[PDB]
């Protein structure tokens, strides 16, 4: 039944809140937590996310520094989260993984976890938990993937599911990014079971040349990652029969235990005209409306899911999506038979009347790793930027170690690519 | 009179259980109350229909069943639906947390916590049996419960109830209604593991009846409340003779005897005729009995003319008399490709009752005059064990998914051991069907 | 055609057209399984206190 | 896009077909073991039937019918005429045959029957022509009085190319060839391929045949023999439609069948055998392939050089 959610630093809690009002006016829940909803299937499932005669998010708020969380209580849905849910230090991460992981980190993640139990001890059934993050900074990244592993020690035999956003030189706070993916990286290989990759550089991308956004903010970016999140949490949150439950979800979509980078994507994205099946599903697997930066066609999938939400033919539905596996079956493992499942929920997304969410375990996931891969080493090589980190107590060896096992994800992937 | 208790695991033998004593209560004037107008017996009595159903002081007529599902949703509509007055509690029993479409995690993880309460249930309802039978066990080969906790129940049957006969509905996996990758694994791992308890399994193909949901009914996308419809009518077909007065297939044992000459090729093809759509001429002994011959009616595709027949039985409802029978049998014999192996008969065993089929108020099907279930032990049932050993091997060459079974403390070498007892079962088929 | 009976419901027939583990045991599978689990999560556990001792080094 | 999938790497005519198919544009070709096909070009033994029409939204179609080796080995071709009462034991146009449970005290009673009243024998299943029972898988009666083309007192055999689509249409190719020996009637005795002295090849086709019906025996090849050709060809595959039509079935078949026919001196036809996978004659590959795609494929999955024989 239950899950709990953490979102952790500043990209984290703007995605984190984003999801919060789109899921929360999808279920018929006001600012106030009140439900006016008009469907009985707004609220079979709504234990999943919310305590209950008011509805509040099961949702942990972390950070580092007080300013992002500031803006989430004053922001649309602030007063939904309970106001002991918010968990946060004052003096920052500075970008800085080792300060997110080692020090700063490590003197508020007792307080976290305090909550975590707390939320915890009153589900019926926990099934696991969910958090949203960004690799690149200090507190989502270092502080976030600290969080991951100690609930891990706590709930060893709990889901971890992560949505995590990868970053990108084109959409760049800081030149460090690479360093903190890198260290998060070889923490998500070990102590997650299903990680969401969200690549900025795609945000951005469908942003500007599929949405004709002159110039992408962050708002606009975790509007795209919002809508993905609805999409990808419609069979958790609504009644059906795959992929319900976030342990099911790893059975069908993870074959090997470390290969559990998912590459989401959603459909429509232009920039009134009504939908067809056939287009919301070659759309779904256009590399185009994917959200990780990877050509699928570089790559083969070993699982699919997909997820229809609105009124349409079921017939149809099945059709088109047989249509896509045996018109493209050369991108789909053969050693996975029926490697694709197909869920339909009736309820659209706010502003649409048909919607496709696409979650694709695909090899192609490789170029991503190696692309962050590539911009640690050319740093890495003259030592550029290290201070930061050894400052605060880390040694070399431990940035040549994940490193390595990042490599070794890259070639793991390679190897099922070509069997 | 000789009780028979059914056994309902995981959603799929859950949900199939539901609209089974659904019907079960239509055919024999059972109202959902579980009053019976027409039994002047108040309180008891060891009429045939007394097999399936027991009675309290009060005049109701309680199914001898069990529900045992890992998570609580499926039962709950159950406790909550139209037939809910049936049932009493100590019947339905949910865990909070499923197997996660993991054999392993039925079998293993979760089935340790949960078995003993489930005996103690059956128990309860074995102590007030005056000659139990034994039992039926309706689940799925895909999910989670339906594969794992069902072998570990079947293996504790044998053990507390060694002398009693036990028969599988079990529902083989098909792509266009599953919900699971791993479905392949959990089906060989359940066989290999059930294969030496249950003397008769009666396996019906998700896609066969799909299909003929989507031709013979039109419905274009069909749910499991259309699938199960139709499973219900075959299963109440195949149990009628236990619950009405007649002289084949009375007793559990027969069911071996009649269909299963060797004991680990038990699993007989059921095919059925005639289904008709209620929204929309009919048909003859004749037409009904040459039907059961088309590979479209079976519950498993497959092709009886390239194997071999072990026995044949014909169950008919409705208007059907002996005379008729045999003027289509000769008929057939003379057009259709019946080859019996050398060492059993060349015949058919026949029933008929007289009641034609019932059919749920609204539902899909429309009510006929005259309807037949054959159950034949053809050898060509084999083509559907290479089916899935086929998807199995490809999935277990690379090991995909294997580590989920191993975390929950599953040996790897229950694979291949499974996976070896497939191969020597598709063996005997063929030296049986050459 | 023999074997002909019959009552008030229906009748019955046969057409020839040619003639020719102990609880013991199991208890100890599912406890091996079990003692699996727990050596798989105390290897987990293990891991991850050493991860703390290294937290705790930096 | 149609896809196929190539399962038998040394058939001659189904890489023509390949090679065709591909050449629409409109077809490719995946990976032996990718399920996700239209057609399978199959195996020639063991091909997985079983397997077969379980892809949901494909229709699959495959070029062998299953249980078509009835037809297509010696033997059970023997018992199949023998036990079947549209073809029957009186059979005109089959030698008389024993398959050797056993027949060979009812052979041994044919023998000496007509030692007492031409008593040549062939066995096969390595093959023995003999007058003797103790010298001599099937038996069969050897025709001692073939038709022998002139010049050079030749003995051969005809091939015919049959197509049996999925709606059990049988199709004969308006090609067959003659199969010769080019030596002089008692390797004489056998026309399996002064080697290509008298035709290229030593084989004779159609055209020219009938030139030499009518030039040296005053009538025709549609006439004196192709009647009875087809008379055969369709009594074989009506007798075995009921036991392998796919007419009902989850998958559908097609299959080219190579029927083998002897002459006699009188000019009546005998049929000799059935090849289950026959390959063709040089210069019909194109042709028949063609044939193949038009007929057999490309009427299931849309983009005459045949006679339909009529039932
Ligand atoms: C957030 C929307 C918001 O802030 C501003 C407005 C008015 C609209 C944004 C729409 C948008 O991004 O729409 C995409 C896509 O561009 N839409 C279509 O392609 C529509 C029709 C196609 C026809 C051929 C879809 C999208 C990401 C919508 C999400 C759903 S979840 C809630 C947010 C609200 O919108
Ligand atoms: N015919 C039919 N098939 C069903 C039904 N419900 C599930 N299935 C099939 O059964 C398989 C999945 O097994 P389930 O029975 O749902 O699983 P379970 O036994 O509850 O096991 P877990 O949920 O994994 O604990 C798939 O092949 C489904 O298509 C049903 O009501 N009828
Ligand atoms: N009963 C018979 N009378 C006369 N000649 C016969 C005969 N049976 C076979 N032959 C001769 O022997 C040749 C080979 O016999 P058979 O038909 O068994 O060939 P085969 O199976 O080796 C190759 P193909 O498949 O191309 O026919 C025939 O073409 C014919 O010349
Ligand atoms: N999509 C998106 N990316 C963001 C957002 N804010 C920061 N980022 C990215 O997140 C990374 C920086 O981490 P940030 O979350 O700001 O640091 P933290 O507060 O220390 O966890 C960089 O890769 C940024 O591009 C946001 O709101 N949305
Ligand atoms: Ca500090
Ligand atoms: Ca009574
Ligand atoms: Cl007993
Ligand atoms: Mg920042
Ligand atoms: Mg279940
Ligand atoms: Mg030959």
């Amino acid at each position: 039944r239950e899950i709990v959610h953490i979102q952790a630093g500043q990209c984290g809690n703007q995605i984190g809140a984003k999801f919060w009002e789109v899921i929360s006016d999808e279920h018929g829940i006001d600012p106030t937590g009140s439900y006016h909803g008009d469907s009985d299937l707004q609220l079979e499932r709504i234990n999943v996310y919310y305590n209950e005669n008011k509805y509040v998010p099961r949702a942990i708020l972390v950070d580092l520094e007080p300013g992002t969380m500031d803006s989430v209580r004053s922001g649309p849905f602030g007063q939904i989260f309970r106001p002991d849910n918010f968990v946060f230090g004052q003096s920052g991460a500075g970008n800085n993984w080792a300060k997110g992981h080692y020090t700063e980190g490590a003197e508020l993640v007792d307080s976290v976890l305090d909550v975590v139990r707390k939320e915890s001890e009153s589900c019926d059934c926990l099934q696991g938990f969910q958090l949203t993050h960004s690799l690149g900074g200090g507190t989502g990244s270092g502080m976030g993937t600290l969080l991951i592993s100690k609930i891990r020690e706590e709930y060893p035999d709990r889901i971890m599911n992560t949505f995590s956003v990868m970053p990108s030189p084109k959409v760049s706070d800081t030149v460090v990014e690479p360093y903190n993916a890198t260290l998060s990286v070889h923490q998500l290989v070990e102590n997650t079971d299903e990680t969401y990759c969200i690549d900025n550089e795609a945000l951005y991308d469908i942003c500007f040349r599929t949405l004709k956004l002159t110039t992408p903010t962050y708002g606009d970016l975790n509007h795209l990652v919002s809508a993905t999140m609805s999409g990808v949490t419609t069979c958790l949150r609504f009644p059906g029969q795959l992929n319900a439950d976030l342990r099911k979800l790893a059975v069908n979509m993870v074959p090997f235990p470390r290969l559990h980078f998912f590459m989401p994507g959603f459909a429509p994205l232009t920039s009134y005209r009504a939908l067809t099946v056939p287009e919301l599903t070659q759309q779904m697997f256009d590399s185009k409306n994917m959200m990780a930066a990877c050509d699928p066609r570089h790559g083969r999938y070993l699982t699919v899911a997909a997820i229809f939400r609105g009124r349409m033919s079921m017939k149809e539905v099945d059709e088109q999506m047989l249509n896509v596996q045996n018109k493209n079956s050369s991108y789909f493992v053969e050693w996975i038979p029926n490697n694709v499942k197909t869920a339909v929920c009736d309820i659209p997304p706010r502003g649409l009347k048909m919607s496709a969410t696409f979650i694709g375990n695909s090899t192609a996931i490789q170029e991503l790793f190696k692309r962050i891969s590539e911009q640690f080493t050319a740093m890495f090589r003259r030592k550029a930027f290290l201070h930061w980190y050894t400052g605060e107590g880390m040694d070399e060896m431990e940035f040549t170690e994940a490193e390595s096992n990042m490599n070794d994800l890259v070639s793991e992937y390679q190897q099922y690519q070509d069997a | 009179m000789r009780e028979c208790i059914s056994i309902h695991v995981g959603q799929a033998g859950v949900q199939i259980g539901n609209a089974c004593w659904e019907l079960y209560c239509l055919e024999h004037g059972i109202q959902p109350d579980g009053q019976m107008p027409s039994d002047k017996t108040i309180g008891g009595g060891d009429d045939s229909f007394n097999t399936f159903f027991s009675e309290t002081g009060a005049g109701k007529h309680v199914p001898r069943a069990v529900f045992v599902d890992l998570e609580p949703t499926v039962i709950d509509e159950v406790r909550t639906g139209t037939y809910r007055q049936l049932f009493h509690p100590e019947q339905l029993i949910t865990g909070k947390e499923d197997a996660a479409n993991n054999y392993a995690r039925g079998h293993y993880t979760i089935g340790k916590e949960i078995i003993d309460l489930v005996l103690d249930r059956i128990r309860k309802l074995a102590d007030q049996c005056t000659g139990l039978q034994g039992f039926l066990v309706f689940h799925s080969f895909g999910g989670g419960t339906g594969s794992g906790f069902t072998s570990l129940l079947m293996e504790r049957l044998s053990v507390d109830y060694g002398k009693k006969s036990k028969l599988e509905f079990s529902i083989y996996p098909a792509p266009q209604v599953s919900t699971a990758v791993v479905e392949p694994y959990n089906s060989i791992l359940t066989t290999h593991t059930t294969l030496e308890h249950s003397d008769c399994a009666f396996m019906v193909d998700n896609e066969a009846i799909y299909d003929i949901c989507r031709r013979n009914l039109d419905i274009e996308r069909p749910t499991y409340t259309n699938l199960n419809r139709l499973i219900s009518q075959i299963v109440s077909s195949i149990t009628a003779s236990l619950r009405f007065d007649g002289a084949l297939n009375v007793d559990l044992t027969e069911f071996q005897t009649n269909l299963v000459p060797y004991p680990r090729i038990h699993f007989p093809l059921a095919t059925y005729a005639p289904v008709i759509s209620a929204e929309k001429e009919q048909l003859s002994v004749a037409e009904i009995t040459n039907a059961c011959f088309e590979p479209a009616n079976q519950m498993v595709k497959c092709d009886p003319r390239h194997g071999k027949y072990m026995a044949c039985c014909l169950l008919y409802r409705g208007d059907v008399v002996p005379k008729d029978v045999n003027a289509a049998i000769a008929t057939i014999k003379t057009k259709r490709s019946i080859q019996f192996v050398d060492w059993c008969p060349t015949g058919f065993k026949v029933g008929i009752n007289y009641q034609p089929p019932t059919v749920v108020p609204g539902g899909d099907l429309a009510k006929v005059q005259r309807a037949v279930c054959m159950l034949s032990n053809t050898t060509a049932i084999a083509e559907a064990w290479a089916r899935l050993d086929h998807k199995f091997d490809l999935m277990y060459a690379k090991r995909a998914f294997v580590h989920w079974y191993v975390g929950e403390g599953m040996e790897e070498g229950e694979f291949s051991e499974a996976r070896e007892d497939m191969a020597a079962l598709e063996k005997d088929y063929e030296e049986v069907g050459v | 055609v023999i074997e002909l009976n019959k009552c008030t419901s229906g009748q019955s027939f046969e057409v020839i057209l040619k003639p020719p583990p102990s609880l013991e045991e199991i208890q100890k599978k599912l406890e091996a399984a079990e003692e699996r689990r727990k050596y798989q999560e105390a290897e987990l556990l293990k891991h991850l206190a050493e991860k703390r001792e290294h937290e705790r080094e930096v | 896009m149609y896809t196929f999938v190539v399962r038998d790497e040394n058939s001659s005519v189904y890489a023509e077909v390949s090679r065709l198919l591909l050449a629409t544009g409109q077809w490719k070709r995946l990976r032996k073991d990718n399920p996700r096909f239209n057609l399978m070009l199959g195996e020639r033994n063991r091909l997985p039937f079983g397997r077969l029409g379980h892809e949901p939204g494909l229709v699959q179609l495959v070029n062998y019918y299953r249980g078509a080796d009835k037809l297509c080995r010696k033997a059970s071709l023997v018992k199949l005429i023998k036990t079947s009462p549209e073809l029957s034991e009186s059979c005109t146009w089959f030698p008389e045959s024993y398959v050797i449970t056993d027949e060979r005290e009812v052979f041994l009673a044919a023998y000496n029957r007509r030692r007492e009243g031409g008593n040549v024998w062939i066995a096969k299943s390595g093959i023995l022509i003999s007058s003797e029972a103790s010298e001599l898988h099937v038996i069969q009666k050897y025709l001692e009085k073939p038709l022998l083309l002139e010049p050079g007192h030749r003995k051969f055999d005809i091939r015919s190319w049959v197509l049996v689509d999925h709606l059990y249409n049988i199709y004969l190719y308006r090609e067959g060839v003659l199969r010769t020996s080019s030596e002089p009637y008692n390797t004489c005795h056998l026309t399996n391929h002064n080697y290509g002295r008298y035709e290229e090849g030593n084989e004779m086709f159609f055209e020219e045949f009938n030139q030499y019906l009518m030039d040296a025996l005053n009538t025709t090849l549609e006439n004196s023999i192709l009647l009875q050709i087809k008379h055969i060809i369709r009594s074989c595959l009506m007798c075995i439609e009921p036991a392998i039509s796919t007419k009902h079935l989850h998958y559908q078949s097609f299959q080219l069948f190579g029927f083998d026919f002897m002459v006699d001196e009188e000019l009546k036809v005998w049929l000799i055998e059935v090849n289950g996978a026959p390959a063709c004659a040089q210069k019909l590959y194109a042709e028949l392939c063609q044939g193949i795609v038009d007929v057999a494929i490309s009427s299931v999955f849309p983009l005459s050089i045949f006679i339909k024989l009529h039932h």
